[PDB]
């Protein structure tokens, strides 16, 4: 089967091995490569590895699929498909016992703690170089644990000789055999014949009594190891650790083939197995004959080294070659390939129903359609077409269907037309930044070989039409297509998840056409008459009795909040034509319809009536303004651009002023730099006085049209600067000098010629200078922004919110922030969309504004802003009580729709993307400060807090640092240590408060942490990043960011863990286990006097000993209840960095594909843990449906199917 | 270039591309995160299981779509089969629970 | 009620159905069952219709079997039907395994 | 489009997939049973490894 969860790991016994192995490898060679024939019983052995190709043996007796179930006589091979080769094992049976490397390279080697030996000492006993007492018996004076090498056997034996009675007079029936060994066999027998439960209880007793620091510390580490072993009852007994027999890998993952040059491409692991096997063979040859003990020692130690190297080499000092050293690649390193293997291509993939081609602008399609060349559509949808030909009945074979769909002869495309109509397609950008780079669409046939795409969607892709080569995908499963046309489809995706801005603000040409329609000219066709609104206006325009545009008076209906006034407005056909389309819930539109106003209107209509409505509005305004812009026939000409006559005057005039300031500096009274300053000032003055007169003259020539004037003023494209160049001086340009200089100081003489007249050679040279300077600057800035983007996108990854309410009637006191000169961030967006706490009323009496637990609305928000209320209490994703998530009502507005966030949707990755992407514009700011604040690093510029309160009184000064205590009505004068080179915000007679910073620089998380709480530290850093992102002119609502900080408050440090390591400074998110489990789960049975029934391993019977000799040696526990302490689990929350916070995640696949597989697999296989797969990243890797979206509800909710 | 079904590699059950042989596009990490951001129910699962890297599953799904059963039966990718095989177990304790 | 397949734009499902995503899935189930029933009905009755002969040439001998096939091929795909069932809201959803009002 | 010399003659149009250069090589590098070489090289189609 394949459906799985709830996976467990353990260590198996040698006996279960060879069940899946078809035989031992008895021929040490790898493969007969000089004949290219398979090697029997070799590293490439068909007999043990099954068929080497589908339905064949190594001798070629069988070579075809017809041989189902037959067996080759020569080789023990099933003659079936090649697949079965990838599962069966073989084995290598090692002659000498061998000790496992992985235990040894562990810092807490479980053998080391259990037996209690010096590391190198046990290394020696394994490596045969020394002996050690293993089972002495009645040994004269040497204990079981002495360290000793030579001549002890001589003395003990020649003193002891008594009789041969204990099975060679040794301590299996009878002691008096002082016996010693070297490593593997001794530890084997010791572990297999030892018990530790009484050891555990005496560890309890000594931890009650013995030496506190060293003895208790190390022996409680030992206690961890032993009770982790004992915690298993399908027990992982240490007996299994011996690697007596090691299975062998199929050649299927270790291919071999002769390439050019007489060389075969084979895995280094194959060579390693070859070497290990051949050294085992030399062990056989040098031991089976009665060789001296030295030969046996050398061979056995060499074999131990060989197998250790095979399983994980390079641990000992490796060969160094400066250019690129190539040691033999290992098996473990191909297991622990985090970014070599397990990161990019483990997830990045090929795809099989995709296509790729170039895109072109669509001026006819709707917002939910796309143009699709005939062959791409003829090919992606091919299987569906194949079925529909099948259901035709005209075809019976998919081969014939392929024959007819490939050559594409004069038969029906009707099926492509149909299927294309309800089977949307996913359009896919290459460098997807935030989700609005992936959408679905309804596809549509067009002519040619290009992808037609609607003009107003590309801004979501943030692309240009240079010729890019967008990708397309086909879902193939109806659940997927439903998700597509229900959530993916573009019409529903009109908002910016970053913040409430609209995404599809229309472009230059539509805004130009709309600006064209709605001007106001005084006297034209049909001035001053009367209408009824629609009918009379459309008639009088449609018969040329009035032009498109003339001030007319008309009788129209608009709502006064929000009713129903119908008056005589003065307006123009045109504005009437468009306002035929503004929905009948806002009233009537009377302004010159720029870009600013267009965004205002689209916002108001969305906020008043919702998504589908505002979509239809935007589509139709597109179409009409776009046609009108065309029929107006707008173009550009030289006569359009009038240079001002006075420019020839004005440019001249400044010269004489320049002349004087020349002669002034000629007489030298004026400094050179201030000469520079004065001349640049004068030339800037003349630049401005030319530019403004230019623009006004541009306006007034028709007031109805000047291609440049309307292209500028309507905000289609352009600026005052560009147009000034097109008709006035180029301005000033910088003297950069490009190297070792700031640039800065600029040329004394401006580039006075404008692009109209042409440029002299030198000026054009200076322009090339500056322009390529700017291009180089842009290139380097893009390079700089790339690293910020990649890292800060790699900040975070996490799990979802999970409850409909969070009960925590203890929310934040939210107010508006003003930074010491004015207000820069409003409460309006700070309050908007966030559930409220207590019903609020206006100071004007008797007007309930909100009901508790209601979605605050924009109208309500405006009313509140108008009201003289100062702050309000609302919930914070922080204060959520609900563990393993956040409550629905905790968070608030969805920001993608405009609704309350609903159950089941992942907020975290959204917050990540939205907070990372503006980094590309992010230009101390930048990556440094951001990562400094996330990753809990010291500011290196030591700012601290006052941590107490009082009224400031200046003490002694001038030490190079300032020992100052403010004051304390409490009674303290503890002295702080801010160095003098640190700016201080402290002034005499002021009243400081506890936790108040006193010095410049960033406050360490510890100060505010300890003296103010996680809420305080989180709000501090939220404010800080919001400040910087605001200073870089990018708007982000704090919610996203506030999610991230939550993950970093989750950690505690435990100071008094009486019943665990006392150093498990674990995550306070795992705060439940702190007292609930209490090693005994709340001391429910910490008692022996009545009954415990678990510690009955003591001689417990009523017998005046369950009732008078109360139960055991310590009458109850003789000092305190079983612990020598009450067992508090005292702890204090401590902040951490995002990187480490990720590192301390609790899951074995999660960490294993994160960092250091060895440590985590060690701890896990030690603990024998089971994992139920109930994680996001974990289940991503396992290739099942993730525990979000689906995986909260409809993870249940599956019967009926 | 485009492709629906094509020749299969001999080192992995992934069909390569490049218009030398059609193949497909790199379904990279970032669109994995995008289908993460919204609730990809079967989109992401079929992308990483049957759309790619399951020649057996791909053949079955193809034959089903042409044979009239659009309901898939996604199983376990070889990447996890490789995971059990390459971890190498030891004395082997994989799970059946 | 005729659908004449288009792309759908929804807030109404937030009225009758408590959550968007659960709504998606239940529509998915209903679409599944509708598709299964249509596919079985079509396959049985068509294989009954063409039981006389299954050759490539013989299927087109009257043009009317093709006509009925393309008529049903002119019918909307199951997901459209399920969606339309929720704008008509003839179905009700509850805890696991909600089913149509067909009884 | 191929000539009798195993190559496409000059003077033809090419639809994708058709032969360009005819290269057929009895490379008996399958020292594991070249009797397969002979066996399928005597069938007439002479795939014969």
């Amino acid at each position: 089967k394949n459906n799985f969860s709830k996976i467990r790991i353990t260590l198996a016994s040698p006996e279960e091995i060879l069940e899946n192995s078809f035989g031992e490898v008895l021929k040490p060679e790898t493969i007969n490569y000089r004949t290219y024939k398979p090697e029997r019983d070799g590293l490439f052995c068909e007999r043990i590895f099954g068929p080497v190709k589908d339905f064949e043996c190594h001798c070629g007796k069988y070579k075809r699929i017809r041989y189902r179930g037959i067996v080759c006589d020569r080789c023990g091979v099933e003659v079936t498909e090649k697949k079965v080769r990838r599962e069966r094992m073989g084995h290598i049976h090692l002659v000498v016992p061998v000790a496992h490397i992985w235990y040894f390279r562990s810092l807490p080697n479980k053998i080391g703690y259990l037996l209690g030996l010096p590391t190198k000492k046990l290394d020696a006993i394994i490596y045969y170089e020394r002996y050690v007492v293993i089972q002495p018996g009645v040994a004269e004076g040497l204990s079981q644990l002495d360290l000793l090498s030579e001549e002890e056997y001589l003395d003990k034996l020649d003193e002891i000789e008594r009789t041969h009675k204990g099975n060679q007079n040794l301590e299996d029936t009878n002691p008096d055999k002082f016996i010693a060994k070297i490593g593997a066999e001794a530890i084997y027998d010791l572990l297999c014949r030892v018990d530790l439960d009484s050891i555990s209880y005496e560890l309890r007793d000594r931890a009650n009594t013995d030496g506190s620091q060293q003895r208790k510390t190390e022996a409680l580490k030992r206690l961890q190891v032993v009770e982790s072993f004992r915690a298993s009852k399908g027990v992982n007994r240490p007996e299994w650790m011996v690697m007596k027999v090691i299975p062998v890998i199929p050649p299927d993952l270790r291919p071999l083939v002769p390439l050019d040059g007489g060389r075969f491409a084979t895995s280094d692991l194959n060579d390693l197995y070859r070497r290990v096997i051949i050294r085992n063979n030399r062990l056989k040859r040098l031991i089976e004959i009665k060789a001296p003990e030295v030969i046996l020692r050398n061979e056995k130690r060499m074999l131990q080294e060989a197998v250790d190297s095979l399983f994980d080499n390079s641990r000992k000092s490796s060969a160094v070659k400066s250019d690129n050293n190539r040691p033999l690649k290992s098996l473990s390193d191909s297991l622990k390939g985090k970014q070599g293997r397990f990161r990019q291509n483990l997830l990045g993939k090929r795809v099989d129903y995709s296509a790729r081609s170039v895109i072109v602008v669509g001026p006819e399609l709707k917002m939910h359609e796309c143009g699709l060349p005939k062959d791409m559509a003829a090919e992606l949808y091919k299987p569906f077409i194949i079925r529909k030909l099948i259901e035709r009945g005209i075809v019976k074979t998919v081969k014939s269907a392929k024959k007819i769909v490939d050559r594409k002869e004069p038969v029906i495309w009707d099926i492509l037309e149909y299927v294309m109509k309800g089977h949307p397609v996913l359009l896919n950008r290459a460098p997807t930044l935030h989700r609005l780079g992936i959408q679905a669409f309804q596809p549509k046939l067009i002519e040619g070989k290009a992808i037609q795409l609607h003009p107003l969607s590309c801004t979501a892709f943030n692309a240009d039409f240079d010729g890019d080569q967008m990708a397309v995908h086909l879902p193939l499963s109806n659940e997927a297509i439903l998700e597509a046309q229900l959530l993916m489809l573009a019409s529903h995706n009109i908002l910016n998840p970053a913040n409430g801005a609209p995404i599809t603000v229309p472009s230059q040409d539509m805004v130009l056409g709309l600006y064209y329609i709605t001007k106001l000219r005084p006297n034209t066709k049909g001035h001053g008459l009367i209408f009824y609104g629609p009918e009379e206006a459309t008639i009088a325009y449609n018969e040329g009795k009035v032009d498109i545009h003339a001030p007319i008076k008309v009788y129209v209906e608009d709502y006064e909040n929000g009713e129903l006034v119908r008056r005589m407005v003065e307006t123009s056909v045109g504005r009437l034509m468009v306002n035929e389309y503004v929905p009948k819930k806002v009233g009537y539109v009377n302004e010159v319809l720029g870009k600013k106003a267009l965004r205002d209107i689209i916002g108001s209509v969305i906020k008043i009536c919702g998504v589908a409505t505002t979509a239809k509005f935007l589509d139709d305004i597109k179409n009409l303004g776009y046609y009108m812009a065309f029929k107006g026939g707008l173009s550009f000409n030289l006569a359009d651009v009038l240079i001002p006559d006075e420019k020839d005057q004005l440019i001249q005039e400044g010269y004489t002023a320049v002349e004087q300031i020349m002669q002034d500096y000629s007489m030298g009274f004026i400094t050179f730099n201030e000469r520079y300053n004065q001349i640049i000032d004068t030339w800037t003055h003349i630049n401005g006085r030319l530019s403004n007169v230019l623009i006004k003259q541009l306006s007034s020539d028709n007031d109805g049209f000047n291609s440049v004037f309307m292209m500028m003023d309507s905000g289609a494209r352009g600026s005052k600067e560009q147009i000034r160049q097109l008709s006035g001086m180029r301005g000033l340009m910088a003297k950069p000098q490009k190297s070792g200089a700031e640039g800065g100081q600029i040329i004394e003489n401006p580039i006075l010629s404008n692009f109209k007249e042409g440029l002299s050679v030198l000026e054009y040279f200076i322009s090339t200078h500056g322009a390529r300077k700017g291009l180089a600057d842009t290139a380097l800035k893009t390079a700089d922004a790339g690293y910020l983007t990649r890292r800060l996108v790699d900040v975070s990854h996490d799990v979802i919110i999970t409850e409909e309410d969070c009960g925590t009637l203890r929310g934040l006191l939210t107010t508006e922030l003003k930074q010491n000169e004015d207000v820069v961030a409003s409460l309006y967006e700070r309050i908007l969309g966030r559930v409220s706490v207590h019903d609020i009323i206006h100071p004007t009496t008797g007007d309930i504004i909100v009901r508790a637990g209601e979605e605050i609305r924009e109208q309500a928000a405006q009313i509140i802003e108008d009201s003289p209320i100062e702050a309000v209490e609302i919930r914070s994703v922080l204060t959520c009580e609900s563990k393993k998530g956040v409550c629905a009502k905790c968070y608030g507005r969805n920001l993608a729709t405009n609704r309350m966030v609903q159950r089941g949707e992942v907020v975290g990755v959204i917050a990540a993307q939205s907070i990372g992407e503006p980094g590309t514009q992010l230009t101390t700011g930048g990556l440094p400060r951001v990562t400094e604040l996330f990753e809990a690093r010291n500011p290196s510029n030591p700012a601290i807090v006052s941590e107490i309160d009082g009224e400031i009184g200046f003490g002694k000064l001038k030490r190079g640092n300032r020992e100052i205590t403010v004051t304390s009505k409490l009674g303290e004068e503890k002295k702080y240590l801010i160095p003098l080179s640190k700016q201080l915000l402290v002034q005499e007679n002021d009243f400081v408060r506890a936790g108040t910073p006193l010095s410049d620089g960033a406050i360490t998380p510890a100060d505010i942490l300890a003296i103010k709480g996680p809420t305080a530290v989180q709000e501090y850093i939220v404010n800080e990043v919001q400040d910087v992102y605001r200073l870089q002119g990018v708007k982000i609502n704090d919610k996203h960011f506030e999610v991230i900080v939550r993950q970093m408050m989750r950690k505690v440090e435990i100071v008094d863990p009486g019943d665990t390591l006392f150093l498990e400074q674990q995550v306070v998110d795992k705060f439940e286990v702190m007292e609930e489990n209490d090693r005994i789960w709340g001391k429910k049975v910490v008692i022996d006097a009545g009954d415990s029934q678990v510690l009955k391993a003591g001689q417990i019977v009523t017998a005046r000993k369950l009732r008078d000799e109360n139960s055991m040696l310590k009458r109850k526990d003789l000092k305190i209840v079983k612990v020598r302490d009450a067992k508090s689990a005292t702890a204090s929350q401590i902040l951490q960095g995002i990187t480490r916070a990720a590192l301390q995640t609790k899951s074995f696949m999660s960490a294993a594909s994160f960092q250091e597989t060895t440590k985590v697999l060690n701890e896990a296989a030690i603990c024998g843990k089971t994992d139920y797969l109930e994680g996001l990243k974990e289940n991503v890797i396992c290739g099942h449906l993730i525990p979000a979206g689906t995986g909260l509800r409809d993870y249940e909710k599956l019967v009926v199917m | 270039h485009a492709r629906s079904i094509g020749p299969y590699s001999l080192i992995t059950q992934q069909p390569l591309g490049g218009k030398a042989q059609f193949g497909g596009q790199r379904f990279g990490e970032m669109e994995v995160w995008a289908l993460e951001a919204f609730g990809a129910s079967h989109i992401l699962q079929e992308i990483l299981t049957v759309k790619s890297d399951d020649v057996v599953g791909r053949s079955k799904a193809y034959e089903a779509i042409v044979k009239g059963d659009p309901m898939p039966t996604p199983g376990i990718p070889e990447s996890l089969n490789v995971l059990l095989h390459e971890l190498k177990g030891l004395g082997l304790s994989f799970s059946l629970d | 009620v005729p659908m004449d397949t288009i792309t759908r734009d929804m807030v109404r499902l937030s009225e009758d159905t408590e959550n968007v995503y659960e709504t998606v899935m239940i529509i998915a189930k209903r679409a599944n069952q509708i598709g299964q029933q249509m596919k079985q009905d079509l396959e049985k009755k068509l294989q009954d219709f063409s039981s006389s002969n299954d050759n490539l040439e013989e299927v087109f001998e009257n043009r009317e079997q093709i006509e009925i096939s393309r008529y049903y091929e002119h019918l909307p795909k199951p997901g459209l039907i399920a969606t339309a069932e929720y704008e008509q809201d003839k179905l009700y959803h509850r805890m696991p395994g909600a089913t149509s009002t067909n009884d | 489009d191929l000539d009798e010399n195993g190559i496409v003659r000059i003077g033809a149009h090419i639809e994708p997939g058709d032969i360009l250069i005819g290269k057929i090589t009895p490379k008996g590098e399958s020292d594991p049973t070249p009797e397969e070489k002979l066996l399928r090289a005597i069938f007439g189609d002479k795939a014969g490894d």
